This record gives structure tokens, C-alpha cells and sequence, in this order.
């Protein structure tokens, strides 16, 4: 039912920019808080960004503040993660995350996408 | 900076009971942290096992139980099956709208 | 007679302005009503049972078990805002008026036409329609309110909202007493929860029939029926919302230091220690005087168990709440308990050209701030030692009953003698206008489905039916169904709803919120290139008023 | 004119006794009011923010975040008991009277004096004060109650309680709408709880100004202002307390054996087995008839969640309670929720010669016994098998939510259709007299801050200001602050508050409780050797009355 | 009570009113605001929950 598909992951040189797009289906996209998590090659999961509320309030981890922008388009049921000034430390698999609690958020990743790999190398 | 600590590796025999723990270097874990447990297999995306410290998503076997033990979150697998061998990651809600993830525990079924 | 009309089509709203800022708003509504002869000429006692659905553990909220008397009559109901006002009239009302009164109601049926259908035996279907000049339409006005009150707006079954679109009446039915028990369960419960329908209590049986209770008029093509003017005795309805929470009642604290430069980071400071301040608090064991602890005259709104289902003789029902959720305005996704959700078809605001059985739905967020934000609630010890420790505070995240998805706020009730709340706002176009008051000894302070409540009574329900058109082979002794000539009726219904309203006044320097057409909603009020119309909902209590 | 007085000083209380035991109590109150020209001539929208204090986990009860409009006007408020009565008058009222009515209110400003201050350039400070005979005082009476109601007694900012001590008005401000969210926490919570101020809702903005809403009178030295008599329509206020708990309602059980010798150890005995007794109980599955289970007509008082904080659009606020704690009379240390705590300065009862910002504080214990003793409450199973076992009883010591400092009584609500309670007693001298009723559709049954509530309206707030005294260098185009001649005013305020009271009657053989001067409190009512005065609080509902 | 009875035991009866305004608490329940059906264990408080 609830499906999330990430795309846009590609090899990019350091200092570049890239926009990951997450398409959601099987649920009302605008009613759920979404987010981006990332796992470095051989490392554990790390929370990247979160978008919540009907006003599309956004929060970012310290490692990506000022460089990453999380947005959403409910008409297209899409979640956008725009990364600027990409570093080698940003190379990882980025997973779409959906919180299952619309009026009472679970405050945890209810659904995950397959993930998109991003490689930053000169 | 918030740091989530959990056992780097753990082992359990088939049909046995194992407990993975998730704590905070400074502070304690409570139901206000909404501990979440996710399972990841090699070459696959994470799977949500537990949310809100007790709720397992539909389709998750009942052998997975979430709770708060002491000052940490606990994920107990009873009657562990061969397919339960994977990396288990713990997520803590650090207030406001900030989330933190544990180092992960590699559970291998002997 | 046959070739003489018995009424005039009128669908105009008149605003007759009085002295002292009062206006009489007389809304006229005319419809063409199509009625088919009833499927059955008898009354049926039908038990609807969906034990299959609720036998799934955790589905007890989907219980539909009940018993209804299905009658051969149809109900003509105009108790909805869309039957009377178009978006322009509603805009004028909600923008220029501060309060609304329900003055009177009239309805009448005229230009009755009855046609019989003759279907040929030719293999490809073909049929003709002939005027049955001697056929009759049975019309019953229950002016004494003997029959059960069954408003159609709760089922989205009132008359259509478009003057130029013919509408239909709804087949009438009412609830028959039944006994039902359903033990709640959840996904993971073991065994079969107690789920039985026990039948009917003989001491509660009430079988009503229109024939034995109401006079019936037989209208031929040259006849018309008028109910006569009924006058309401309801309370005024406010078209203004209150914004003041308990945190905004009374005199604010004096700021001994004020910002020296404008900007969001520059704040005024009270300048006095919270435990050294002067004032009055209901906490007699603390010296702290803060915005959260200082005494207020009373409480605005209340907290009640939300999504609580109470079981009674006839099964489980959701516990209603007067006010909607707080924070549904800062976050539209927070709309849940107390925020009414309206589902309707193409007759009542949905795009008329849509296909399928899926209705158009919207959740109504009231501008009044009487709701609660349970995530920000907490309880703590009478000792009140700050900062509060773990064991001395019960937070909304603390499990209740061992369940991590249930907290004290779910079972929390703060209704008391100090509670102050507002009546529900009108919901346009799908909201109900008036509702009959309960016949209990102690009556509710308000209804959550209509802004006006009938203290003594409100106009009798109008019932219509096609009089039996028998063939030559009728035999009342036969156990088979009555054989009738296929007959139907088309009649014009005209109603007049009279309100009394007060023009609003500008009390503040700043302007207030008004309903306006803009690029985003521009095409919600005009037909498409093929004639597709819709009526989107509009908010009523736009302007603010001071609570204290 | 300049050398003509426009009023007389009157601070006398007259008791005019009527027929049938009624007395008109007309309290006159005269004060010398000193007013300084406003710090700023503009209206300011100031956001007070103390996120630093509430960022400490467990300090959410100390939230002071809010937004206020600070106005250049000052409020003249006499809505406190101490402004009208001295201890002797209050003693007479509370001892000889059983009920009190609020009849009328008048106020007036006279003998206006305006002085400008000239400060010399000499290095040691030196200044002179000159009469500005052409200067004006701006006086606005909001008789229409257009402005927000901001009673000063809740902030201890009414006029002084001493006729011979000059007083001041309070700078006026009112609440501006704001949105705020604060997730509760405790000592031990990990992370940063959600704590943001979201701004203002445009649909709730209400910017009031005195100039655009109220007529303004310019009073020169020879001018006076009178508001005119206002007449109240409030309910009577009882000066008697009820002592009967549900345990003392109705006919006591008949004692078949009575003590044969006086003494505390000799008790009368009912003489019938508790399960063999006759009577009526609401427990239909038990044969026990005892003082705790026997049926009573209704419930006296109610239980509510105490120290519960409800969050709404503007943040958290404490849930008010109508009645004080039970047992606060047997143990004064039990005074907490519902026992109002008053904090005041030297103008309003504190020893006038004290130094420091620490206010004088007292918790008021009402004589009425409508409170609850939650430590003696319990719940038990419907089966009611006695003696009750562990699992069939929920005691006040049983943790709720896993917290050993929170029990069911903390979240327990027993308000219902059978609840009977009393209005709050007057609190002398610091208590409020009358309070405006909420403009909601459904109104609270009482207010916890004043014994009298304004059903329709109560007298408009009086606002005073020093008219701008510009210099010769005024330039309205300049962005800098207006340059004014340093001006201030001293005017005499006289008010008349008329009550109607009923003389009490002796109903019992024994005498009742009366307020009396004694050695312990003898010097609380007379000045010290240097003129230090104080006004200690007095209880009002001294005499008892039978509830049933 | 039967006037010829002997002993201090009174005659007793519980009155059952015909009005159906009562409650059947065994059929009550609370559940989460999310209202995801069928409801799971942690999202529902049942009359059997301690």
C-alpha cells in the first residue's frame, strides 16, 4: 500500500549540488510528516532532515544545516532534498522516511524507501 | 551532542531470547523519546520493527517486543528465527523535531 | 385545474435593512422535486447486521448493527444552509453581519404532475409517458411532531443546492428499538469477543405510521399544499469567533523593561522575579505568579476523553465533544475530534460531473480557539516543587493502562462549573440549520450538529408519497405484492426561510478577516465549460470578538 | 476656575437601616491620585518571552510567554474590598449581616492639578515645580465596555486602601493574540522539548485604542469629571458558610443504645447489623446500609484534577477549581489547589514601612466545607465484596502511569448533574468585588475571582492620561521620540459603592463565630509609632447555615 | 414487607428503571486519535486493561 521511491542519486564532485526526489503512493502525502535519513557506506543510519506540519516546517541535522533544504509538493506527492556544497562526507545511501502518525505522530520512521545512493568524489 | 549507544554486536541461538539495548551517553530514555527499532538486512533498506517503544507495524512477528528497561529502550526477540539476523538500529526522538540514531547492533542467529 | 398553475418559482434572497443596524434576510428556495412510487407499499421492520465486519478484532468502531422501520413515504427536507443561500449571499452574511437569528419557515408544494409509464413489449426497450390527470400525491405535514425527528442533513440527503437542478426527496425511515452487546477487542486479542444482537425490548416498541398519525392530503394536478408560517424561538447565533484562551484573560503583567529596538529578537521583560510578584493564584502553596499559574475568572473550553466509545443498550457510540482540537489552525493535519467532517454527493456541493461513488469530503476547522492541545497538557504533584521530577509529573507521553498509545489526556475530563464555551458555528453549505431539542428532563447545553435548537418545537416534517395506482387485477386477499401502474410525480417545492441579523461594527484600528474571491478559489463559484458546478464550504465566524 | 474647588473629600461608610432587616451600605472612598506623563505616547505591541526559564526541564509551569499592547493610558481601578471598607466596617458587615447585594457604583475626578518640572543645569540636582494652568488631563470612560476588561485586583494594582495615603493609577495594557506551543517535560527528560512561539493569527488581531473607541474629556485645573451612577444586576452574595458534607445530609440513623455516662469514650450505637438495616442506597448489589453508602439527595462539592495544566492556542494554563481543599481547616498546611493565594505590596495591606520587593502573602481558607480530602478517596470494584482486596481497590497511593507521585485523584473528575457548590466568598481587603461575565454562548456557573459577576455589563473602565505638553521644537516628521515638557498631575478621585445587605438572625441555641479584636491581632489595626499601617485579611463567611 | 414475618431481616428490592439512559461499561473503550483500524494493542485502552 504505502510505497516510497527515491531517485536522483548520482556521482557528484565535491562542492556540487543535487536534488533527491521521493515519490509517495498509497496514502495522503500531505497528512504525514516526512524526512530524509542517510547511511554512509558501512556506517549506521543518520537522520538528515525532517518536514512536518501543514505549514511545512523544516528541521535539519547539524551536519547538513545551511547546506541541505527539505521541501515537499503535495500536489505531486513528492519530497525534495536539495543538497548544496556537497562534501565527501555526504556520500551515502539516502532513505525516504514517512511517519505513520498524522494527528499523533509516532516520532519515528514508519515507512522507508529503497534509498538512493549518492557518491561525492573528485 | 546527543549520542545513542547500543551493543555493537549480539548473538542468539535459534529459538532463544535476546535483548538489544539503546541508551544515551548523557540522560535516560523514556516514552517521551518515542524509541523506534528498525531492522536492516544486507543490501536492503531498513524495516520498521517497533515504534512508540511498544508498537510493531502490521506484519511484524510478535516475537519482537519493545519496552523501556531502566533508563534505556529494549527490543526483545523471543524464539529468534534465522531471518532475524540483521542490523537493528534504534531511533530516539530528542525533542523539538530532532531525531538521533544509534550505532546499530549486528544480531547473528547461531 | 389541469391547465392552471398553482404557484410561482421564487429563489431570491432579500435583505431588507431595518433601523438600528438590523436586517431581515428572507431566503426563497424553489426546487423541482421528482418522486417515484415506493418500492413497497408496506412498512418493514428491517434489521441491518454487519457482525462480519466487527468480528474482526479491533473493528468494533465500524459497528452498523441496528433496526429501522422502512416506510413507503419520502421526506422533503430543506434543513441545510446550501438549500437557502448561494456563495454570494453567504459571503454577504458572514462579512457584514455579527449575529444571526432564525425567524420563520414556510414551505409549499405546487404544480403537481403525475405521469404513468407504459413500456412496450418490443425487444429493444422503448417506453412512453402519459399524464395521469386523476392520479394523486399523498402529502402529510407532521405539524404536531408526532413522528420521529430524522433530519436529512446528517446523511447528506436534503434537497439539492442548485435552483436549476431538479432534486429528489429521501425515502423515510426511523430507528426501531434493539438490544446489542459488543465487547471491544484489538488486533492481537485471542478468542471471539462477545458480539450478539439480543432482539427488541417489548417495553420500548414504537411502530409509527403516517396514516394513523398525520392528516394526509391528496393533491391532483390542479391542487397545491401550503404548510403555513412557523415561527422559531431559538437563541441568537454568533457570526464572530473568540480567540482568547485562559492565557489571555484579564490584565497582563506590567513590563518594567521594554524593547529599545523593533525586531523579533527584542522582548519586553516583566522585570520581577516570578516568586516576588504580586497577584492572585489558586495555588495556595506556591509563591510563583506566572502566566500559567495566575488566577483567571473561569476556564475557556474544556478537555474530554477523545475517541472514547461508550456502550449502551443499543451498542457503542462515540462520545461527542463541543469544541474542536486546538492546533488545527497552526497545523491543519491536527484536525480530528470535534472538527466535523462532511461527506456529500453531487447534489450537495461535489463537482456535478464527477463519476463514482466516492463522496466529496472536508473537515471543518472553526476559527474559535476554545479547543485543547493535549500534547501540551500535564499533571503534577500538589507539592509543586520546581523543576518537577519524573515521579511527580504525569505527561501526555506516559502510558496509561500499560498502553504506549494511550495517555491520561485520552481519558481526561475537565468539564466543570467554571467551563465556558461557544455554540457550534454554522457550516455552509452542508451544515444543518435547526435541530429538535431532546425530550429529556435535563437537556444538553448545546447541539453539535446545528447552531439553532428547537426549545419547544420546530416545523413538522413533510412527507410525500405517490398514491397507489392499482391495475384491474388487484386482490387484497393475495399474499403477493400489490400490482400497481408504474407512476411517478414531479412537483415544485417552494420554501421561505426568514432570519433576523445584526450588522457588524468596526471595534479595532486594524481590519478583520473577510471572505473574498481570489485566483485560487475563483473557479469554485462558476460553472465549467460543460456546466459542472460545485459548492465548496465556507467559514462563518470570520470576525473576532473579545471574550473578556 | 483656577482657585475654585470642584469636589469634596468623602471617605465615610453609611449604614442606613431599612424595614424588614435590610440595610443600605453606602461606602464612600476618596483618594489623591498622582499620575506621571506616559513614558511613550504611542501604543506598543510587546512580546514578553522567557524561553530561557522554561527551557529548563520541569519548569513549564513558569511560562510567561505572551504578547501585550502597552498603551499610553493609565487605569483607575477601585474593584477591591480594601478600597471601600476599613477593618471596622468589614467586621460590622461580616458579623451582623447574612447576605450582601451589589447595588450601584459611582466615581468622579475633581480638583485636577497639573504641574511642570523645571530641572536646573547646576551640578547638584535641583528642580522646581510650576502650575501649568492651561495643561489638560485626558479622561476616558469606557461606559460601553468596548475595551478589553483588565481588572487590576488580580495584579494587586487597584487604588490604595488608606484614605490618607496618596495612590497611583496603573499603566494600562491588554493581551494581544499569540500562538505558543510548549511540550511538558521533567527533571530527567532527554533532549530539547518542543518550545516555540509561533507568532500571531491574523484572524484574531484586535488592536484597540482609547482615542478611536471612547470619548475623551480634557480636564483643566477648574474642571471635574463624573461617570454617573451605574446599577448592578448581580446575584446575592452569602455571608454564611455551609458545613454539611454528604455524610451529614438527611435523617441520621436511629441509635437503639445511647451512652449512659458522658465522656469521649462513650458512644451511641445504631444497634442494627449494617446488612440488616433499612433505608435506600444507590448500590443495588449490596445489603449494607452505612453512613458512607446510604443514599443522599445529591453531592456537595466535586473532585477535579488538581494542579492539572491544560494547553491551548496560547500555551499552558492551570485548571481552576471552584472549591478549596478539604482538611485545610484541620491542617492549615493542606491549603493548596482552590485556596487562593494573595500577594500584595505596601499600598494594599503590607506593612507600609517594610523595605524590599518581597510582597506580603496569605492563603485564604474558606469556612465552607465543600472541598475534598483526596487522601481519603478510593475506587473499588462493582462487586463490592468486603473487606476489599488489593486488585479490587484503587487507592490514592496506587501509581498512575507508572509515577509514584501521581495517583488517580490527580486526574479524577466527579463533576456531574448532582453536584452542588457555593460561590466563592469575598476576600478582604485584597479580593475583587465584581467581574465581567464571559461573552461566550455557554457561560460558567461562577467566577473564582469575584463574588459578583456582571450578567449584562458593569461600569466602564476609567482611563486617565496627561495630555501631551509639547515644547517649541516639535516636528511630527521626525522619527525620534516626541519631546514633551515634563508634566504630571494630581487629582482627587471619589467613588461611591452602594450595597444592600440583610441582617442575620439567631437560629440556634449556641452562639456563632464572630470576628473580634484580641491581644494577638490587636496591633494589626492601629498604626505604629512611626505611622506604619497594615491591613490583614479577614474572613467573610463566618456564621454557618444549614445546607439541607 | 410481609406483616407476619419474624426477625430483623428487612425486605429488599433493587429498582430497575425502564429508561435506557444507563451505560454498559464492559462495552466501552478508548483508542488513539489516529484511528487506524483494526486497532492494535497499544492504541486501545479496553475495560479489561488494569
Amino acid at each position: 500500500e504505502v510505497q516510497l521511491v527515491e531517485s536522483g542519486g548520482d556521482l557528484v564532485k565535491p562542492g556540487g549540488s543535487l536534488r533527491l526526489s521521493c515519490v509517495a503512493s498509497g496514502f495522503t502525502f500531505s497528512s504525514y510528516n516526512m524526512g530524509w535519513v542517510r547511511q554512509a557506506p558501512g556506517k549506521g543510519l543518520q537522520w538528515v532532515a525532517w518536514i512536518y506540519g501543514s505549514r511545512s516546517s523544516t528541521n535539519y541535522a547539524d551536519a547538513v544545516k545551511g547546506r541541505f533544504t527539505i521541501s515537499r509538493d503535495n500536489a505531486k506527492n513528492t519530497l525534495y532534498l536539495q543538497m548544496n556544497s556537497l562534501r565527501a562526507e555526504d556520500t551515502a545511501v539516502y532513505y525516504c522516511a514517512r511517519d505513520g502518525g498524522s494527528p499523533a505522530a509516532y516520532y519515528g520512521m514508519d515507512y522507508w524507501g529503497p534509498g538512493t545512493s549518492l557518491f561525492v568524489s573528485s | 551532542q546527543t549520542v545513542v549507544t547500543q551493543e555493537p554486536s549480539l548473538s542468539v541461538s535459534p529459538g532463544g531470547t535476546v535483548t538489544l539495548t539503546c541508551g544515551l551517553s548523557s540522560g535516560s530514555v523514556s516514552t517521551s523519546n518515542y524509541p523506534g527499532w528498525y531492522q536492516q538486512t544486507l543490501g536492503r533498506a531498513p524495516r520498521t520493527i517497533i515504534y512508540r517503544t511498544s508498537s510493531r507495524p502490521s506484519g511484524v512477528p510478535n516475537r519482537f517486543s519493545g519496552s523501556i528497561s531502566g533508563n534505556k529502550a529494549a527490543l526483545t526477540i523471543t524464539g529468534a528465527q534465522p531471518e532475524d539476523e540483521a542490523d537493528y538500529y534504534c531511533s530516539l526522538y530528542m525533542g523539538s523535531y530532532t531525531y538521533v540514531f544509534g550505532s546499530g547492533t549486528q544480531l547473528t542467529v547461531l | 385545474g389541469v391547465g392552471i398553475s398553482t404557484g410561482t418559482f421564487n429563489n431570491q434572497t432579500e435583505f431588507k435593512f431595518l433601523e438600528n443596524g438590523w436586517v431581515y434576510i428572507t431566503a426563497n428556495s424553489s426546487r423541482l422535486v421528482h418522486l417515484n412510487m415506493p418500492e413497497s407499499e408496506n412498512y418493514r421492520r428491517v434489521v441491518v447486521n454487519n457482525l462480519d465486519k466487527t468480528a474482526v478484532n479491533g473493528n468494533m468502531a465500524l459497528d452498523d448493527t441496528h433496526a429501522e422501520i422502512v416506510t413507503p413515504w419520502s421526506l422533503v427536507d430543506a434543513n441545510a444552509w446550501g438549500v437557502w443561500f448561494n456563495p454570494g449571499d453567504w459571503q454577504l452574511i458572514v462579512n457584514t453581519m455579527s449575529e444571526l437569528h432564525l425567524v420563520s419557515f414556510e414551505q409549499e408544494i405546487f404544480n403537481v404532475v403525475l405521469k404513468t409509464v407504459s413500456e412496450s413489449a418490443t425487444q429493444p426497450p422503448t417506453k412512453v409517458y402519459n399524464n395521469d390527470l386523476t392520479a394523486s400525491l399523498m402529502v402529510a405535514l407532521d405539524s404536531n411532531n408526532t413522528m420521529p425527528f430524522t433530519p436529512a442533513a446528517m446523511r447528506s440527503e436534503t434537497l439539492g443546492f442548485y435552483p436549476w437542478k431538479p432534486t429528489i426527496p429521501t425515502p423515510w425511515r426511523y430507528y426501531f428499538q434493539w438490544d446489542r452487546t459488543l465487547i471491544p477487542s484489538h488486533t492481537g486479542t485471542s478468542g471471539t469477543p462477545t458480539n450478539i444482537y439480543h432482539g427488541t425490548d417489548p417495553d420500548d416498541v414504537q411502530f409509527y405510521t403516517i396514516e394513523n398519525s398525520v392528516p394526509v392530503h391528496l393533491l391532483r394536478t390542479g391542487d397545491e399544499f401550503a404548510t403555513g408560517t412557523f415561527f422559531f424561538d431559538c437563541k441568537p447565533c454568533r457570526l464572530t469567533h473568540t480567540w482568547q484562551t485562559n492565557r489571555a484573560l484579564g490584565l497582563p503583567p506590567f513590563l518594567n523593561s521594554l524593547p529599545q529596538s523593533e525586531g523579533g529578537t527584542n522582548f519586553g521583560y516583566i522585570g520581577v522575579q516570578q516568586d516576588k510578584r504580586r497577584g492572585v493564584t489558586q495555588m495556595g502553596n506556591t509563591n510563583y505568579i506566572t502566566e500559567a499559574t495566575i488566577m483567571r475568572p473561569a476556564e475557556v473550553g474544556y478537555s474530554a476523553p477523545y475517541y472514547s466509545f461508550e456502550a449502551s443498550t443499543q451498542g457503542p457510540f462515540k462520545t461527542p465533544i463541543a469544541a474542536g482540537r486546538g492546533g488545527a489552525q497552526t497545523d491543519e493535519n491536527q484536525a480530528a475530534d470535534g472538527d466535523p467532517r462532511y461527506a456529500f454527493g453531487r447534489q450537495h456541493g461535489q463537482k456535478t460531473t464527477t463519476t463514482g461513488e466516492t463522496p466529496e469530503r472536508f473537515t471543518y476547522i472553526a476559527h474559535q480557539d476554545t479547543g485543547r492541545y493535549p500534547e501540551g497538557d500535564w499533571i503534577q504533584n500538589i507539592n509543586f516543587n520546581l523543576p518537577v521530577t519524573d515521579d511527580n509529573v504525569l505527561l501526555p507521553t506516559d502510558p496509561i493502562g500499560g498502553k504506549t498509545g494511550i495517555n491520561y489526556t485520552n481519558i481526561f475530563n475537565t468539564y466543570g462549573p467554571l467551563t465556558a464555551l461557544n455554540n457550534v458555528p454554522p457550516v455552509y453549505p452542508n451544515g444543518q440549520i435547526w435541530d429538535k431539542e431532546f425530550d429529556t428532563d435535563l437537556k444538553p447545553r448545546l447541539h453539535v450538529n446545528a447552531p439553532f435548537v428547537c426549545q419547544n418545537n420546530c416545523p413538522g416534517q413533510l412527507f410525500v408519497k405517490v398514491a397507489p395506482n392499482l391495475t384491474n387485477q388487484y386482490d387484497p386477499d393475495a399474499s403477493a405484492n400489490m400490482s400497481r401502474i408504474v407512476t411517478y410525480s414531479d412537483f415544485w417545492w417552494k420554501g421561505k426561510l426568514v432570519f433576523k441579523a445584526k450588522l457588524r461594527a468596526s471595534h479595532t484600528w486594524n481590519p478583520i478577516q473577510q471572505m473574498s474571491i481570489n485566483v485560487d478559489n475563483q473557479f469554485n463559484y462558476v460553472p465549467s465549460n460543460i456546466g459542472g458546478m460545485k459548492i465548496v464550504y465556507e467559514k462563518s465566524q470570520l470576525a473576532p470578538r473579545k471574550l473578556y
